[PDB]
């Protein structure tokens, strides 16, 4: 190996984190 | 200016404080690059307060991200809104705490503490002057309780006069992941009521109420109920970055509402919180706002309030309103409902402006509550917590590195002094 | 005694620099 | 001597003013690119200084010409949306010649020509009438005092007289 | 590549292949008493 | 006829100067390289036909910084041979400074004091200009001055002497410099003028509200209370002040010559839209101790003797009035061994500003000189720094390896000693 | 030898210069002084 | 008249001062053929300090390469930046040290003295006088050790007057190659403590700890390393080259920072350093440069700061800034650590501005301090000293080049006087 170092991994970011509804839920984001 | 250093404590404060970030970010225009957008002088001429300045135009936030297994925040940085943070910052642990008090705060987190301390004094001494530390964590996670509070405790005895703020999310009875619930809860409160200048508790159960009951919300997943919480969380501070025609400020809420040095635990809420088919069709005034602000399903604590009295409360309201409409419907409440005030005070509540609403919202509030009606989770906490303690349940695991016997009976002592100190002022 | 460019400005400098432009 | 041409000036309303119309008032150059995060951080304050301090004026006080630095027309537009004050256009001559005369370039240097310093993004220069530096607003310099640097304008003394 | 925070230098020396061009040796001075004291072009002139 | 003579020694010296000759130009409206596009023959001489050259010389061990001046803008005005080049550096040493590598410099700098002074009569002063905590500036510094004293035994000698912070210092020999120095400066000069660097860092702070200053911005005010302190001098007033003056309405006993200066208004352009520069404020406005130039609090200290000279069109009305609410006033308590203290100095000129320094303009400016008994803490704070480096004989054996020999530390003990007792008699 | 690109510039430490450097926009010199 | 002659002291000292050749090259702007360029004339403005005209205006560096054994030498005159040296400067040894000090000091010693002083003679008086020299060396080996310190020992009764300014790699605490670390060690310097007037400490283990945790390198091959350690000596001597309004001379830091003759080990700082996601999000300032450069783990000499107190230290600055911002940060570093300095003297540590920066540098600081922190590796090498020559082991390959045994008494009678000298001035 050679490079900088890898600090983080690949993260897909599940719908148990990919937050949105709420979000405009409070945000009035109107009908 | 002043200055707020943000510190993520655990899996559960490292989410949390993620959508934190992003509703402040989004709330002073900032891109998730880190540049500006907005064209408005009132937004950036206090931005001082959460960001700083990184000699190229972009605003690294003051969070200090950090717990023993690297799996959490190795995926807030490949979420949205997550290079803002510094990597360096990132304070990072190897074995990771198995979900207990005790690895946490004596074996593993002894050596992280030492990079974690000067990471914030990296924050702190920077600055001018500075206002107060805040920390979001959990009193249930393994890191989240066991050197989160050490890193609480020890951050006093340099630092102990500017405020100390913290939001503490308790495990919930009718769900119970994260076995060992009462030996984080009730061991750790034990030390967070004397190292700790205001603390505000969360319960899951609670924050579940609130998507089924009042926002007619379906599948209700974490990182929805992380805003929950992040709303009251940016409410809270509003007018400590944006001007108000009746201000607040952190130590503005500590000294009003709290009578005894000891008593420093409080609910919240936020409203307004409507649901898919009431946006059009509820008001949205004062009048209204504070009829949902005293509801019992609104609040984002299972802590009943109408069970016991209210001992203070504070409603700092957001957006352009007239403020003696504030004045006169904090007057009412206390008008109607005198058994649920406390009678040796008249005029229990607080209240103040922030001219700045969230975006899209015309009119906000947020609670910053103070019942001794909180008893019914104290006493849920210490009856599991003695349930398993009197058969010996599950302390092999706590007292084979260095614990002696009389931590688990001090920790109760406190627990029920702090029960007995609370019913008495019934 | 080492002896240098004009632009470099050791010994005499200003009165070497413009009889002879170096 | 006449500074700009007849059609160079370039305000809001879309119109062009000729040269005269700085007569008595403080003239000064916005060297700013649109993308840059020095300018989103500082375009919000002219953008208050701007108003409070000629609207609540008994005259016309302070013009701000927009100079850009940017790369594309619907770029140079989408900037320009954002903005109510005087402006250059950026692909007439005019641009690249206060470029050179105020020394405001962007690192851009070797491959056109070869002096020294840049001095670039960001930058005002408020300037007398016969296109001199009047003085330096110091934002990003040795002063380095930005954000703040706008309080340091000499407005009495700079009129385009 | 300037909008990408350009973290190279080497972008100057490709046009001066030679470095002996006339074009960009003696151009600039860097001290500080030219930050304070130096104006438009009484600094670099022949002595008469 | 008349002419005074300045002298610039060390880094602190010829950047000062650096800012003085600039003002003085700017104030003749000569262009910066000789050529004016006979009030100014007390700092120029006329050499040829339009061409002006100064009367200063500029002196040090350490040669980067003459030849940034000899390469800098200002290399035809500043004719290329008053600029002297040394060897190495004095590096922070007086021994160094006065014994070894000083020899070799202070002969040609003194075959250059008689030859310039030799062209006309009427000599009147010298403008020595010192760092005393630097080791060229107080070595070469004191090496100049009893050789000045020699020969011009009976002229004057002023000085102007940037003293050390309690706090910011720059270096760590710098206590040890200023009290070898001090006892052999102090019977060779006759008017002493102490400045400090972080007192006027916190004037840039407060009242000309930069948050961030640098040397040169330390030295565009010290060139202009120079100027006001020349403004006799060079251009015509009311009550004229010359040089042989300033020690005549301040120093008693030869031995108390030390002194504080200060100005106002010290402002930017914001700072003056909104107030009066009256002559009943100004003087207000330089007596408070968040405005002299030596952070030394005379509220514990007590006034006694100043000369409050002004500058541009000013009446001595309205000043004999301000006089009058000084004394009336009991904060600023006075000495009761003389009832008057006061000189008020005038001058018709407008106060020049520097087009880019921040001080802004005004038709009044101010210089506050003043002697007093408040010296005496500043230098006891210079005397205890001293007794706790000698616990142990620390940093002693660079000077005596240089030829200083161990002794001559010990009395410039009990003669600064002897200094610091002489305020306490005199105020008693 | 293994003469390969990135094996030269490790040993050459091309590298620490190129973090050593910083990556914005660099040269800032104004004259302030006015005529 | 200035100038610093440069000495390649052994195997170590050609790749440290190859590389630090190579970095000021390029900072006065130099072909590597010997040509000038560089768009700016301050570069060619003081070209002599370490120059010398090449009669056809070609510059020639003033230093002396020097070795035991040529094939160290071909690999820098066969590597860039190495033609630049005239071929008479290098110094060719044949026979090579066994990493012995009997063997480099007194046996193949006085074979080649006799030609390397010849060489620095002609370079001393080439011009009428200068300041001193400067020689980079290592304490691990035969040939950078023995005769690299004998140069010194007989160079100082030639220039006694002179500054003699020594860069010393010392041996690393954790690994050690050339198992005859502490024998070269010791040896060396109880005759350099009083014929070298400067000398600065250089640990490997402090340099791959630098390049580890705050520059994040993963693999740092030695030329890594060397990069590191030629930015500190470009620091050091650059106010030499280049103007400043706080002007310093390496004579001025003598003065400034030995107190007593006996005692000038010297520690090294050099700032700014991130890493490649740290560079875009860390600001630039005076603040944060000097409150990150008085760190432990910025140190290239690993002997812990918090375990000493630091009698005097210095900071030479280099870039577009004021001093004052130099000034009250070295006060509140003064007040802040109040304990970590000496109390005998108040304003501990002097300081500097130098007007240029490195190249792609904003503010970069060379921290020139003397602490007596340094005694953990002082008693490391002295006790791993006395656990073999109690033994007697590993000394029979010494005895028969001129080793005896009251010279190696002597050798720990210097050591251990200065390792109590250090603890009486705590
Ligand atoms: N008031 C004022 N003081 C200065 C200035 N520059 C340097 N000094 C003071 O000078 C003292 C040290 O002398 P230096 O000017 O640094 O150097 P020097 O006078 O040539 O003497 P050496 O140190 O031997 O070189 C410091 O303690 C500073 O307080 C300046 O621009 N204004
Ligand atoms: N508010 C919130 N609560 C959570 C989240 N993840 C888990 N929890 C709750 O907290 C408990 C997990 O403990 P945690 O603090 O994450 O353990 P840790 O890994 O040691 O920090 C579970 O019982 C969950 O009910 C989250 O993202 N947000
Ligand atoms: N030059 C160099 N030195 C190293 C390296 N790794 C370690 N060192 C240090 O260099 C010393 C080796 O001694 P050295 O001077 O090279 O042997 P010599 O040439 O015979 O004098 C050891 O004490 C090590 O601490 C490397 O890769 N290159
Ligand atoms: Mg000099």
């Amino acid at each position: 190996d050679w490079s900088e170092k890898k600090l983080f991994r690949k993260a897909v970011v599940s719908t148990v984190f990919a937050s949105d509804q709420v979000a405009e839920r409070l945000r009035q984001d109107l009908p | 200016m002043r200055e707020i250093v943000h510190v993520q404590g655990g899996q559960c404060g490292n989410q949390i404080g993620a959508k934190f970030w992003e509703v402040i970010s989004d709330e002073h225009g900032i891109d998730p690059t880190g540049t500006y957008c907005g064209d408005s002088d009132l937004q950036l001429e206090r931005i001082n307060v959460f960001y700083n300045e990184a000699t190229g135009g972009r605003f690294v936030p003051r969070a200090i991200l950090m717990d023993l297994e690297p799996g959490t925040m190795d995926s807030v940085r490949a979420g949205p809104f997550g290079q803002l943070f510094r990597p360096d910052n990132f304070v990072f642990g190897q074995t990771g705490a198995g979900n207990n008090w005790a690895k946490g705060h004596y074996t593993e987190g002894a050596e992280l503490i030492d990079s974690v301390l000067d990471v914030v004094r990296k924050e702190a001494e920077g600055c001018d002057c500075l206002q107060g530390f805040q920390i979001t964590h959990s009193l249930g996670g393994g890191t989240g309780s066991g050197m989160g509070t050490l890193l609480i405790s020890k951050v006093r005895e340099e630092y102990p006069d500017r405020i100390m703020e913290t939001f503490s999310v308790f495990p919930s009875p009718k769900v119970s992941d994260t076995v060992v619930e009462p030996y984080n809860a009730t061991l750790s409160v034990h030390q967070l009521v004397e190292n700790a200048d205001e603390v505000q508790v969360i319960d899951n159960e609670a924050l579940y109420d609130i998507c089924f009951r009042t926002l007619k919300l379906t599948t209700p997943t974490y990182g929805d109920l992380n805003h929950l919480v992040s709303a009251a969380m940016s409410g809270v501070t509003c007018c400590l970055r944006f001007p108000g025609q009746l201000n607040s400020d952190l130590r503005k809420l500590a000294v009003n509402l709290i009578p005894f040095p000891r008593l420093h635990f409080f609910l919240i809420g936020f409203a307004p919180l409507t649901s898919r088919g009431s946006q059009q069709y509820r008001a949205l005034s004062v009048p209204e706002l504070t009829q949902q602000m005293f509801d019992a399903k609104n609040m984002m604590c299972a802590s009943d309030p109408r069970h016991g009295r209210y001992l203070t409360a504070s409603a700092m309201f957001r957006g352009r309103m007239s403020t003696k409409e504030v004045d006169e419907q904090m007057l009412n409440v206390q008008n109607k409902n005198s058994s649920y005030f406390v009678e040796w005070i008249p005029n229990n509540m607080k209240s103040s402006v922030c001219d700045i609403p969230p975006k899209g919202l015309k009119m906000s509030v947020t609670f910053v509550g103070n019942s001794t009606a909180i008893q019914e989770m104290f006493k849920r906490v210490s009856d599991q917590f003695t349930a398993m303690f009197r058969r010996k349940a599950f302390l092999h695991w706590y007292t084979g590195e260095g614990m002696d016997e009389m931590e688990f009976t001090e920790a109760e002592s406190n627990m029920n002094d702090l029960v007995s100190e609370y019913q008495q002022y019934q | 005694m080492a002896i240098h460019v004009s632009r470099t400005h050791r010994e005499d400098y200003i009165r070497s620099l413009t009889p002879r432009p170096a | 001597l006449i500074l700009f041409p007849e059609g160079s000036l370039k305000n809001s309303n879309n119109t062009v003013i000729p040269q005269s119309h700085l007569k008595g008032k403080s003239v000064a150059l916005y060297f700013a690119d649109g993308a840059d995060p020095k300018c989103a951080s500082l375009l919000p304050f002219l953008l208050n200084y701007y108003r409070t301090m000629n609207e609540g004026g008994a005259n016309q006080k302070i013009e701000i010409i927009f100079v850009s630095l940017d790369r594309d027309r619907e770029a140079f537009e989408s900037h320009r949306a954002h903005m109510p004050w005087l402006s250059i256009d950026l692909e007439n001559p005019l641009t690249e010649i206060l470029k050179r005369h105020f020394r405001v370039m962007k690192e851009y240097e070797v491959p056109t020509y070869g002096y020294g310093s840049r001095t670039g993004v960001p930058s005002v220069i408020v300037i007398g009438s016969d296109g001199r530096e009047a003085q330096f607003l110091p934002i990003c310099s040795g002063l380095e005092e930005g954000d703040r640097a706008l309080l340091r304008w000499d407005w009495r003394n700079t009129k385009f007289a | 590549r300037l909008d990408a925070h350009n973290d190279q230098k080497l972008t100057s020396w490709r046009i001066p292949h030679p470095l002996y061009t006339e074009l960009p040796q003696g151009s600039k001075y860097e001290t500080h008493y030219r930050q304070s004291y130096d104006y438009e072009d009484w600094a670099r002139r022949p002595v008469r | 006829m008349r002419e005074v003579i300045s002298i610039h020694v060390g880094q602190a010296g010829i950047q000062i100067g650096n800012a003085c000759w600039e003002l003085f130009c700017l104030e003749h409206g000569i262009q910066p390289d000789g050529q004016m596009p006979d009030a100014f023959n007390t700092f120029f001489s006329e050499t040829g036909a339009g061409k002006h050259v100064p009367r200063c010389v500029f002196l040090d061990l350490e040669p980067t910084v003459v030849d940034e001046v000899r390469t800098g803008t200002y290399r035809h005005l500043f004719h290329p041979e008053q600029l002297i080049s040394g060897k190495e550096d004095a590096a922070n040493n007086f021994a160094r400074g006065h014994y070894t590598i000083g020899k070799e410099i202070v002969d040609l700098s003194l075959d250059r004091i008689r030859k310039l002074a030799d062209n006309c009569t009427g000599l009147q002063g010298f403008l020595m200009f010192n760092a005393v905590g630097g080791g060229t500036g107080s070595g070469l510094g004191c090496l100049l001055l009893e050789r000045l004293s020699v020969d011009y035994g009976k002229k004057s000698k002023l000085n102007f002497c940037s003293w050390p912070s309690p706090q910011v210092s720059t270096a760590v020999v710098e206590p040890y410099n200023s009290v070898l120095s001090t006892h052999s400066l102090l019977e060779h000069t006759d008017v002493a003028v102490m400045l400090d660097n972080e007192a006027i860092y916190d004037i840039c702070r407060r009242n000309l509200d930069i948050e961030r200053p640098t040397y040169t911005n330390l030295n565009r005010l010290i060139a202009q209370v120079i100027s006001s302190l020349t403004a006799s001098l060079r251009f015509d007033g009311a009550l004229n002040v010359d040089v042989t003056e300033f020690q005549t309405n301040l120093v008693p006993y030869p031995r108390i010559h030390f002194m504080l200066s200060s100005y106002a208004p010290i402002i930017s352009a914001e700072k003056a839209y909104h107030e009066q520069l009256s002559v009943a404020e100004i003087t207000n406005s330089a007596f408070e101790p968040a405005s002299m130039m030596a952070k030394c609090d005379p509220r514990h200290g007590k006034y006694m003797a100043c000369c409050l000279m002004y500058r541009g069109d000013v009446v001595p009305k309205d000043v004999n009035a301000a006089v009058a609410t000084i004394k009336t006033k009991r904060t600023i308590q006075f000495v009761d061994w003389c009832p008057t203290g006061f000189k008020c100095g005038i001058n018709y000129q407008p106060p020049t500003v520097v087009p880019g320094g921040d001080l802004a303009k005004v038709m009044r400016a101010v210089c506050m000189i003043s002697n007093s008994t408040a010296i005496a803490e500043v230098f006891s704070r210079m005397d205890h720094k001293f007794d706790l480096m000698y616990a142990k004989r620390a940093f002693v054996h660079w000077y005596v390896g240089e030829g200083m020999e161990e002794g001559e530390f010990s009395e410039a003990r009990e003669d600064l000693a002897a200094l610091e007792k002489d305020y306490e008699e005199v105020g008693i | 030898f293994a003469q390969d690109a990135t094996r030269q510039r490790a040993l050459q430490g091309h590298r620490t210069a190129d973090l050593l450097k910083t990556p914005f926009d660099y040269d800032l010199f104004h004259r302030t002084r006015l005529p």
